[PDB]
């Protein structure tokens, strides 16, 4: 029944590891392209400091 | 390499004329000698240059120009 209310809170933290697992390399190729995009210094991001 | 140079160097005062295996041993002990001691340099940026947006001269770095000379 989940009377206390920390037993109805894990759930909650499982539901969101659950559902932050799939769509995990997606929004990572999303917003890789709007700071592409937007941000002055963010083409060369990855090797910044080389030399 | 040192013991050669010093032959070819002294060799005249006693008035002989080296032969041509010496100098050659002698030529190659000195090629050795001065490929040991071998320094390249490596040239620099100007110093006017452009750094590029990608080197993120805000908040990285405050070069907007190399330094490049030293």
């Amino acid at each position: 029944m989940a009377e206390t209310l920390e037993k109805k809170h894990e759930r909650i933290m499982l539901r969101f590891d659950r559902a932050y697992s799939p769509q995990k390399e997606v929004r990572e190729k999303c917003i890789e392209a709007t700071r592409f995009a937007r941000v002055p210094g963010g083409q060369w991001e990855g090797a910044t400091a080389a030399g | 390499a040192v013991g050669y140079q010093l032959l070819l160097r002294m060799l005249s005062d006693y008035s002989l004329e080296p032969t041509p295996q010496v100098l050659s041993n002698a030529q190659r002990s000195y090629d050795a000698l001065m490929t040991d001691t071998l320094v390249v340099p490596s040239m620099r940026r100007r110093g006017d240059f452009p750094v590029g947006q990608g080197n993120k001269y805000d908040v990285f770095t405050s070069d907007r120009y190399y330094p490049g000379d030293l």
